[PDB]
RNA sequence: AGUCGAUCCUAAGGGUCGGGGGAACCCCGACAGAUAGCGCGUUUCGCGCGUACUCCGAAAGGGAAUCGGGUUAAAAUUCCU
RNA sequence: GUUUAACAGCCUGCCCACCCUGGAAACGACUCAGUCGGAGGUAGGGUCCAGCGGCUGGAAGAGCACCGCACGUCGCGUGGUGUCCGGUGCGCCCCCGGCGGCCCUUGAAAAUCCGGAGGACCGAGUGCCGUCCACGCCCGGUCGUACUCAUAACCGCAUCAG
RNA sequence: UAACGUUAUUUUACUUAUUCCGUGAAUCGGAAGCGGGGCACUGCCCCUCUUUUUGGACCCAAGGCUUGCUUGCAGGCCGA
């Protein structure tokens, strides 16, 4: 009879993000003329640490394409990338790691990140620490270029989306053994609050449809509908099987 | 403090280029790699016309 | 037409003063904080006697509306005396107490036996 | 003399900084100005019916030259030539033993009283404007005039018309008699209106307009239909 | 009390214009938009810049400036020198 | 008990940082720990940075201690002497400097202030144009300010072992 | 399996309704010019918009032509 956990999330207020000391958003120039034709020359000023984010992000300092004063920007960073190195965005940049390019000039093969999904849009693909995204094949009839996001779903996306070559930098950070609740608790407490996690079963039933019993136990079925309504879809949801490989 | 009301001025300044902002050796670099740079524009650009002169 | 700037911005039109055809206050109101209004009355505690017979000021009770600048000017048009500087506090009884010394020009005995205390 | 160089500027992508140039057509518009141009833009693209449609077609340049010309002979009186004709027709009342004055010939107007003569057969020449809005005031007046044998035409302008009158606007003029030294022309004028507006009217009873496409969807057909034709040639 | 604080700044956040909802009390909150204005010279008009909140929010965050000596029954880095 | 405030000038110059000469293996220098050097060490000579460092003015006239004369009811009176010289430290409180360890944690913003790139524009010959220099002149609003802060001045129905 | 007609399911075309994305709404569409290349002979065709050894700087036009009148300077075109 109470509202569980799950439903408590989205009003928000204690579950928002904690973004007091973050860096803000990391993406790439608003794509204009000079990346459209030719290519525009920045440098890396910085390479910084975001809070809550696990790849580190560069500083990048451009010359504005027709004011008089500097353009800053916040890149994704990419495996390799140093401070004082050159950046180079547009259609004509070089296949470099680091620079910025439109997917059509991108060859078959190639390593990515930071992909576009609407040409304009700044990048949202493979921005995690040690991802990437593969360019299979393009379309030269339809404008269009397939590639391999990091879970594995090939994805068309419009030649002209931009995307920085090479990988995101950071990787390998999972693979450490945390050994401590303190070590989650800090990696928590700058992403939002989402730990400790209490066990449906450990509740009592008026807070959760896997609470109460004289044993601890689900007592149904634990996949649910994928329809069914909040507070009633806990545990996995639409499965289309469970167990072991 | 600093405030030129309560600040004597050789005492906030330094009588360089760049001089409170950028340091010695930086100043030397940036004079350094402007001349150089200029230099090898040059260099390029009269490459080119002999290039274009020869085809 | 030639526009540089990709924004709009809101040309700038002429204003005009108010020119009312009736003054919506028949007459300037009477100025209530005059001198004689500011000042109350001098205190004649031990405390205010021992003050006008050592540090040379005057205590007197004042509106608690009235700023250190209109107790100065109430003091000179009352009493045709210079102040050196004017202290202020107000009481836990809610009444303003001022402070008020004179210059070495002028005695504070004198002006207090002039007063009436 | 010597001292005097060139000084040109590289201007290019990563070259020197563009100097001031015409940005109007990128301007990010007020939003009075963004909607009026987005109802033009509308109307072009859907298909207008035959009896709106037949309001784009106006008098000709010359012919509506001519007709303003004959027309600004016959503008009534303003306020303060009636009220000199007032005070004369007063003065001279009790003296003249009230003479007998001509029949005044002007241009009519108004909507109701347009309306009325027309319906009485009094009209000679019903001057329509283009821009009427809300336009169901005036989208059957051809419809009218036509059934009433009444030559019309339809001009460029209620702001034009309104000047005539000495009004700001007016939605459409009549004449119901022109001088005896104006006939003939009149009859030329009515003639080539008559021609223009009159006897078309069965045949735009059944044109649809609008259904133009904007300028680069035009080039694309343009050049889809010249590759076509290059394969097909 | 010009010198100690509030007062000024902004933090988490709060309150709002417009716009969008709402029978309405009201809800969202700069997100649907001709922003406030800011500099130069002046016949006070001209020229040039101008990305929709110049509001509230810390007597522990940031921050213009005071020290001895003396003095009251009771005040002091505030009164006297 | 044998004291020296803000503030002004001069001096000094920690640990670093920086500059000039020179060119190093038989490698050297070096910390409690590290670390540094042909991307220029050791060495010699310098610049700068901190100071809650030193001296002087403030300032002995003040404060404190001691020794006296006097009114002896009301002189908040009157005078003298001294305030000096050294040591010591894993000592305690505070501030600062410079290294090192830790992070799937990297640990605010703005007001405000300073500096810099550029050089449109600008002045004269016995006066003009500038001037963040020194001295001189005037002004500085409003509100809080007593007291307790607790085994009786706050809360707990109290002068309550909380 | 088509002349006529009814019905149902798909495929596909347009953009202005509608929905979404980006921007301080800053070069969008067509064509033409400056340059480079092939052909054969004077025209056709195919391409580009100036920036990639360096942790520098880059704005508020130089120059040419043309008018007011002879310039305190000011007004136009190209440069763009
Ligand atoms: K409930
Ligand atoms: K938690
Ligand atoms: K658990
Ligand atoms: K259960
Ligand atoms: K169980
Ligand atoms: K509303
Ligand atoms: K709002
Ligand atoms: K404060
Ligand atoms: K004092
Ligand atoms: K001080
Ligand atoms: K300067
Ligand atoms: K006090
Ligand atoms: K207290
Ligand atoms: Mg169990
Ligand atoms: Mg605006
Ligand atoms: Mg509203
Ligand atoms: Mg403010
Ligand atoms: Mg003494
Ligand atoms: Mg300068
Ligand atoms: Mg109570």
């Amino acid at each position: 009879g109470r509202v569980i956990r799950a439903q408590r999330k989205g009003a928000g207020s204690v579950f928002k993000s904690h973004t007091h000391h973050r860096k803000g958003p990391a993406k790439f120039r608003s794509l204009d003329y000079g990346e459209r034709n030719g290519y525009l020359k920045g440098v890396v000023s910085e390479i910084i640490h975001d809070p809550g984010r696990g790849a580190p992000l560069a500083r990048v300092t451009f010359r504005h394409p027709f004011r008089y004063k500097h353009q800053k920007e916040l890149f994704v960073a990419a495996e390799g990338m140093y401070t004082g190195q050159f950046i180079y965005c547009g259609k004509k940049a070089n296949l470099m790691v680091g620079n910025v390019l439109a997917l059509r000039s991108i060859p078959e093969g190639a390593v990515v990140c930071n992909v576009e999904h609407k040409v304009g849009d700044r990048g949202v693909f493979a921005r995690c620490s040690g991802d990437y995204a593969i360019v299979i094949s393009h379309n030269p009839d339809n404008g269009t270029t397939r590639i391999k996001l990091p879970s594995g779903a090939k994805k068309i996306v419009p030649s002209g989306c931009r995307a920085m070559i090479g990988q995101v930098a950071g990787g390998g950070r999972t693979e450490k053994p945390m050994l401590k609740a303190g070590n989650a608790y800090h990696k928590y407490r700058v992403k939002r609050n989402c730990w400790p996690k209490v066990r449906g079963v450990a509740m009592n039933p008026v807070e959760h449809p896997h609470g109460g019993g004289n044993h601890q136990h689900i007592g149904h079925a634990s996949t649910v509908r994928r329809d069914a309504p909040p507070g009633q879809k806990v545990g996995l949801i639409a499965a289309r099987r469970t167990g072991r490989l | 403090e600093y405030k030129r009301s309560r600040l004597s001025r050789n005492r906030r300044t330094v009588n360089r280029a760049y001089g409170g902002v950028l340091s010695g050796s930086a100043v030397r670099e940036r004079i350094i790699r402007a001349f150089l740079v200029e230099e090898q524009k040059i260099v390029k650009k009269v490459l080119k016309i002999q290039k274009a002169k020869e085809k | 037409k030639i526009r540089t700037k990709v924004t709009f911005h809101r040309p700038k039109t002429l204003k005009k003063d108010r020119n009312p055809k009736y003054p919506r206050i028949s007459a300037p109101g009477r100025n209530k904080l005059d001198q004689y209004g500011i000042l109350k009355y001098p205190l004649t505690t031990e405390s205010a006697m021992k003050k006008i017979e050592d540090n040379n000021t005057l205590v007197f009770i004042v509106d608690i509306k009235a700023d250190k600048k209109k107790i100065k000017d109430a003091v000179k048009k009352m009493y045709d005396i210079q102040t050196k500087k004017v202290n202020t506090l107000i009481r836990p009884d809610g009444t303003k107490k001022a402070y008020v010394r004179l210059t070495p020009d002028y005695d504070a005995l004198d002006v207090a036996n002039k007063i009436g205390i | 003399n010597p001292l005097f160089e060139k000084r040109p500027k590289q201007f290019g992508i990563g070259g020197a900084l563009p100097p001031k140039k015409d940005l109007t057509r990128f301007v990010r518009w007020p939003q009075v100005v963004r909607i009026q141009r987005k109802r033009r833009i509308l109307k072009q693209r859907l298909k207008v019916p035959p009896s709106l449609n037949q309001f784009s077609k106006t008098l000709d340049k010359n012919l509506a030259t001519n007709l303003f010309k004959m027309l600004l002979k016959y503008r009534p009186e303003d306020k303060a030539a009636k009220k000199e004709r007032l005070l004369k027709r007063a003065q001279a009342e009790a003296e003249g033993k009230t003479p007998e004055t001509k029949k005044p010939i002007i241009v009519k107007y108004g909507l109701k009283h347009i309306t009325y003569l027309i319906e009485q057969n009094k009209a000679q020449l019903v001057v329509i404007a283009h821009d009427v809005d809300p336009i169901e005031l005036v989208v059957w007046l051809p419809a009218l005039c036509r059934k009433m044998e009444i030559p019309y035409c339809i001009v460029k302008g209620k702001a034009r018309l309104g000047s005539i009158v000495h009004k700001k606007t007016a939605s459409a003029l009549c004449l119901t008699t022109v001088k005896n030294e104006d006939k003939m022309e009149f009859s030329r004028i009515l003639e080539a209106i008559k021609a223009n507006f009159n006897d078309k009217y069965e045949e735009n009873r059944k044109k649809w307009g609008g259904g133009v496409m904007g300028s680069k969807s035009q080039a694309r057909t343009k050049a889809k239909e010249r590759v076509l034709a290059k394969e097909a040639a």
